[PDB]
RNA sequence: CGUCGCUACUACCGAUUGGAUGGUUUAGUGAGGCCCUCGGAUCGGCCCCGCCGGGGUGCCCUGGCGGAGCGCUGAGAAGACGGUCGAACUUGACUAUCUAGAGGAAGUAAAAGUCGUAACAAGGUUUCCGUAGGUGAACCUGCGGAAGGAUCAUUA
RNA sequence: CCGCCGGGCAGCUUCCGGGAAACCAAAGUCUUUGGGUUCCGGGGGGAGUAUGGUUGCAAAGCUGAAACUUAAAGGAAUUGACG
RNA sequence: AGCGUAUAUUAAAGUUGCUGCAGUUAAAAAGCUCGUAGUUGGAUCUUGGGAGCGGGCGUCCCCGCCGCCUCUCGGCGGGGCCCGAAGCAUUUACUUUGAAAAAAUUAGAGUGUUCAAAGCAGGCCCGAGCCGCCUGGAUACCGCAGCUAGGAAUAAUGGAAUAGG
RNA sequence: UACCUGGUUGAUCCUGCCAGUAGCAUAUGCUUGUCUCAAAGAUUAAGCCAUGCAUGUCUAAGUACGCACGGCCGGUACAGUGAAACUGCGAAUGGCUCAUUAAAUCAGUUAUGGUUCCUUUGGUCGCCCACUUGGAUAACUGUGGUAAUUCUAGAGCUAAUACAUGCCGACGGGCGCUGACCCCCUUCGCGGGGGGGAUGCGUGCAUUUAUCAGUGGUGACUCUAGAUAACCUCGGGCCGAUCGCACGCCCCCCGUGGCGGCGACGACCCAUUCGAACGUCUGCCCUAUCAACUUUCGAUGGUAGUCGCCGUGCCUACCAUGGUGACCACGGGUGACGGGGAAUCAGGGUUCGAUUCCGGAGAGGGAGCCUGAGAAACGGCUACCACAUCCAAGGAAGGCAGCA
RNA sequence: AGCCUCUGGCAUGUUGGAACAAUGUAGGUAAGGGAAGUCGGCAAGCCGGAUCCGUAACUUCGGGAUAAGGAUUGGCUCUAAGGGCUGGGUCGGUCGCGGCCGGCGCCUAGCAGCCGACUUAGAACUGGUGCGGACCAGGGGAAUCCGACUGUUUAAUUAAA
């Protein structure tokens, strides 16, 4: 179920998984043995990335990417893409002469590892700047918090 | 050229992008190997930076391995199973990055062999009982014995493997490049790969 | 650009080969070496311009191809052959040998040393390698790579090499307390003990610095390179001392100077 | 103030599937290069013999002169099948820009022609808006408005 | 009838203070310049025209240029002078 | 020794008005109303006070202090001591200090170019016997964004309520 | 220097404009004694171009046997100047111009742990021809064509650091697994323990694949390093084991064997330097008489691939059905190469910046190409298109946006 | 629809034989040109099916409209894509492979086997560029006049306005 599902066969490389010539069932209990990693800057590598079943190449949390440059944060806006939402930053650009701002915004689409579940919109979402990831995503998301307005 | 470049494609938005600079040499792109199955046939390639790459055109045997005996005899790449990518190669017979390959299984098979001294497929009693024992029949003996019988139960294999040994090739997959590397290096699949991909197979074909 | 460019225009040349807007279009152009072109001296500025040694590039050329210029005790027969933090420059012919320390301003001296002091060397370690069998590797500053360090040799912290061995011979870590010329920016070729410095990751690490008077300047680390155990630099020091007066201060005790001065 | 009269200049409308350049490109065709598959002018080398000479143990190692299998790898040009970028050419589409035009209708000039006299004084008919309808021209008349009036009132 | 109170329609009066002026409890708080915000004008005509778009059954509605020409057109109040 | 006209453009333009125009009549406020974006949005939350040093028995100006938490984390057989880590500055906005900011240009140190635009040298020591000394090539700005560190004045923003620290 | 004056009206106060004013920016009108600085075919036509030139190179150290000249002197190959020719570099910088280009150039900022790097620096280099083996062309010599070119026909020679080839080395010596086996202790013997092993196969710095363990290094390894199994990108990995000029030596020792300095090219691992490259964040002119754009002709994403230098819808296949928008997209325009600055200027702006400094692009226009580390290179070539020269009519040579 | 065939029906539509003249009536085809043809393009041919692409002026906002204008199409060998039907209550007990009870299971993501029509898309290969190959089968465009459209009409010369 869930995991083998796409056509090619999917595995964290740097494990290799068989070898069993010996009781206590059939293979261990964790029965693969899950390659993740810390990532860096104090971000929990968080619990369903270790526990999970899962799998993306993409996620920094289970798999080969490198966080290493601009950490930001924005707002998740939409969902409808499949391990990739689009956050939407905003902020006040500068006029001098009109001593003023005024409201701007890059949407920027960005990886989101399916560990990091119960995502929704209107969610605060910090990313780390990846590996040009696809060919808008250079981001990866590292910690959603879900936290400015609503309820647990 | 045939070039590699962001420059030409529609940016997020949709906007189309103008030109900017001509093709430069640099957004290369040379045309593919899409390598077959013959007697060997390499050309190199002179590539960026100096340096070389080893394009195999026609290419008959691999260096490539068991997972959990720990070997990696080389060996005859006989004939592509599937490919996930897309079917003409598996027609063509083109072997590429994560082709499944059957391979020969014959050097594999000789050196458990020489190794536990265990046949493979199941025989009555014609290549086994002149050879095998002429594997076997010790007069060193005591420092040997007890070694492979040390080398346990554990000189065993999966029913899955077990199988193809009869048939003499096995289920494998390329990991190297044979367009960019120049060879058809692969592992054998072995345990939980080796069971979609027979599945595919099997439902592949009805 | 196609290929890569072989040529500097007087002017966009840095700030100190000190160079002026007349007498010519370019700037010499370190030809490639150990230090960075953007902070170097190419021997043939010592020579003409800083000297007055020679007078044009001809009279230069006519000099190094002699073959009395030795740049780290080596010769050397390029004009435009690099220098930089911590070099020797031995003249032989003469018996002078200088260094390269940078003055207060940040804008290389013609500070003359001993023919001792022409041995010892300083040089600030980039990284360590481990290269191949375990044979451990350093990148010094002025790219030399030394195999077989001290493994207690890390990273930012300065070696006391030799010369005609290569080699080295005994070091300082980069603690507090130890003392600091500083390599690159603004606060440049000024000197002081360090007091604390400021780990981040990601961006690259802030380093306060406490002076003789106590004038606390901060860097960014990849600029300091140390040069003591702690008010007690192994190397001769350029007068000032790397110690920086303002313009106010400086103005005055010049001016101060002028009219006692007999 | 307007029609009307004459002259001059702008842009307008305008029958003409009006003309010209540019940019996309739908469709076709498609130079040359680049890749792949062949090819094989030829050129060797390896070799196999005939005969001969020098050195060695009929045989071998070298040498000389002839011949032939052109055996089997290498190099290998001209060439040809395929594929890919693709100028170019041919026909459509769009949009940009720019202009040719019989004849028609404004404005302006502008500024002194004729016929009136619309407006400003209660402009002789308070004036004006919108709408409508009319009329040689200002115009006129309905209806509803407006006072920017010609009444801040009409005398319980 | 006589008061008060809130919010309405209004009146007069005044050297607040405004206001080119007529006037204005507000058009007051403005070189002592900014409480919030919407619309919208930049000499007059050409012109609310041409063209384009759109709505309308259509009158028409809405959006809406330029060349050209033009020196004032205009507003408030003053004396005139003619009704 | 220049001086004229040709026109682009700036002040002049309080005639494009952020600072900073105007809308009774002068050109001008939709016929009226609803209303999504945008802009804009009352008040309200640590203080008075303490302890000292320093100006003008006490009173009145002027300074270092009473970022909290942690010590779950380092260590400068049981330790402390507190830095190393993080709760992190609720989450910013804001402000201040660093660092980084190519030169030329600019602002502007230094300088009998004979002055000046300039130039960056020059100055000196010297009767040259010195067979040579001495100093420069200053500095400030460098938007926004980005990086660092103080502050918490105001503006948002957050946290416990079908229970939770 | 915070700024004004003329003009509507019998006269007034306004709105408002016109007209003055100064600088700056470009025309040319006239005049011109000295001297110092000093811009210059950008706007129109990146239109076209006569001609003249702008990119060659030798130390002692890659070949040199031109008879060129000497030498100084030979016979021994050299000797020493030395015209040519092969070879190695460069020619990838510079110079010019701004046609295009509106988040595109570009600034600042960051990344490369999603890469390549000639050169310089530092390093590192021992597995029967090495007392170097083979072979082949240019100059050179001769015989040739064509009308003509920076056109070659063809016969002899002859070099190499050009092109191939491939050896001593190292230790029948040492260490991985295999091991004909063997011995001693223990055991009734099986078995348990201690040993020791001829002979095989391996006998690596790089390569690719596979696996295993966890000296040093980061905020950030799926890194470096280490262990095992393999292969050979194989001629087209490397070194592995490369060639000149100075010629100077010592030998428990006589002529061999050891040694000395310089260079040149290698190179592999590597560092480094000039870089180059592709990414991050944030930054631009006008326009709605442009409101929806984008999507089987990749639009956004996932998976798997091919290609490249590398991550990447760079491309293919199969899936999903996405992404942007009045915080104004998308569409159109520019008298738009981008910055650094300029003249203006009470404070704030306004326009200009083709302008020497930085960054980009293009050599009539496109495309493709060789070659190269490095170029899609125009002082290369291949066509086409677009231009254009000589002609013996068969053919040939054309690119000033190098300087004149 | 056309065209070829079984069942069933005929025997060429009131005669035959021999040639292949002119005129005819039915069919065909033409180099180069291509309406010059006549009163006039009178007849015929161009077009023609499907799939894909693509689409004007004008409007009664339905249409126009198969507008216009393009591409493809064979045979062969493949691939891909479209459905039905049945099966777990297994373990224990007990009763006769069957039932009943009770318990666990509970594919509740299904998976397994067994059936059977058809289509559609894409890819090789392949043939003297042939492929809607027999037949079926809209020539197009720009205009004016009339009549809103459907229909009807002068049976034996007018079908129109
Ligand atoms: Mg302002
Ligand atoms: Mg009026
Ligand atoms: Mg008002
Ligand atoms: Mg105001
Ligand atoms: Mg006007
Ligand atoms: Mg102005
Ligand atoms: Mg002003
Ligand atoms: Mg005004
Ligand atoms: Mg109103
Ligand atoms: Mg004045
Ligand atoms: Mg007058
Ligand atoms: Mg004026
Ligand atoms: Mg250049
Ligand atoms: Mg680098
Ligand atoms: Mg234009
Ligand atoms: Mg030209
Ligand atoms: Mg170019
Ligand atoms: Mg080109
Ligand atoms: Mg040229
Ligand atoms: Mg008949
Ligand atoms: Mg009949
Ligand atoms: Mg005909
Ligand atoms: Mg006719
Ligand atoms: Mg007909
Ligand atoms: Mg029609
Ligand atoms: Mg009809
Ligand atoms: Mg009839």
């Amino acid at each position: 179920a869930d995991i083998q599902t796409e056509r090619a066969y999917q595995k964290q490389p740097t494990i290799f998984q068989n070898k069993k010539r010996v009781l206590l069932g059939e293979t261990g209990k964790e029965k693969l043995p899950r390659y993740y990693k810390n990532i860096g800057l104090g971000f929990k590598t968080p619990k369903e990335a270790i526990e999970g079943t899962y799998i993306d190449k993409k996620c920094p949390f289970t798999g080969n990417v490198s966080i290493r440059g601009r950490i930001l944060s924005g707002v998740v806006t939409k969902m409808k893409m499949q391990r990739t939402i689009v956050i939407r930053r905003d902020y006040l650009h500068y006029i001098r002469k009109y001593n003023r701002f005024e409201k701007r915004h890059k949407n920027m689409s960005v990886h989101l590892s399916p560990c990091f579940r119960d995502v929704q919109i209107g969610d605060i979402v910090t990313v780390g700047e990846c590996r040009p990831l696809s060919k808008t995503v250079r981001f990866n998301v590292l910690k959603v918090t879900k936290a400015a307005g609503t309820k647990k | 050229g045939i070039s590699r470049d962001n420059w030409h494609k529609r940016r997020k938005t949709g906007g189309k992008r103008k030109p900017y600079h001509k093709k430069r040499k640099y957004e290369l792109g040379r045309p593919a190997a899409n390598t077959k199955i013959g007697p060997r046939r390499i050309h190199t390639v002179r590539v960026r930076g100096g340096n070389k790459k080893y394009r195999a055109l026609r290419l008959d045997v691999g260096n490539f391995s068991w997972g959990s005996e720990c070997c990696t005899r080389k060996t005859r790449i006989i004939d592509v199973v599937y490919n996930a990518s897309n079917n003409e190669l598996v027609r063509t017979k083109t072997l590429v990055k994560n082709c499944i390959v059957l391979i020969d299984s014959t050097p594999y098979r000789q050196w458990y062999e020489s190794h536990y001294a265990l046949p493979l497929g199941r025989k009555k009693g014609a290549k086994l009982t002149p050879e095998e024992e002429e594997i076997l029949n010790k007069k060193r003996s005591k420092k040997i014995q007890k070694k492979y019988d040390e080398r346990k139960k554990n000189a065993k294999i999966s029913s899955l493997l077990e199988e193809q040994f009869q048939q003499g090739k096995l289920l494998a997959c390329i990991a190297s490049r044979p367009g960019q590397c120049g060879r058809a290096d692969g592992y054998v699949l072995e345990g939980k790969e080796l069971e979609f991909y027979l599945r595919k197979i099997k439902a592949r074909k009805g | 650009a196609r290929g890569p460019k072989k040529h500097l225009k007087r002017v966009a040349a840095p700030k100190h080969w000190m160079l002026d807007k007349l007498t010519g279009v370019f700037a010499p152009r370190p030809s490639t070496g150990p230090h960075k072109l953007r902070e170097c001296l190419p021997l043939i500025i010592f020579l003409r311009n800083r000297l007055k040694y020679a007078l044009t590039g001809d009279e230069v050329k006519k000099i190094c191809m002699q073959r009395f210029i030795k740049i780290d005790g080596k010769v050397r027969t390029d004009i435009t052959y690099p220098a930089g933090f911590m070099d020797v420059i031995s003249i032989d012919k003469t018996g002078e040998n200088f260094r390269l320390i940078y003055d207060t301003k940040g804008r290389f001296a013609v500070h003359r040393i001993t023919p001792e002091e022409a041995k010892y060397k300083l040089c600030k370690v980039r990284k360590i390698f481990v290269g191949t069998k375990g044979i451990p590797h350093l990148v010094t500053h002025d790219a030399r790579t030394i195999r077989y360090p001290d493994p207690l040799i890390k990273v930012n912290d300065t070696i006391q090499i030799d010369l005609e061995t290569g080699k080295i011979t005994d070091f300082i870590k980069f603690d507090t307390g130890n003392l600091c010329m500083v390599t690159g920016g603004a606060n440049l070729g000024r000197i002081g003990v360090i007091t604390n410095r400021e780990r981040h990751p990601g961006s690259f690490d802030v380093v306060h610095v406490k002076d003789a008077n106590g004038n606390s300047f901060a860097t960014r680390l990849s600029n300091i390179f140390v040069i003591g155990k702690g008010n007690k630099p192994w190397i001769s020091l350029p007068r000032g001392k790397g110690i920086r007066l303002t313009i106010a201060e400086e103005r005055d005790k010049r001016l101060a100077a002028k009219q006692s001065s007999g």
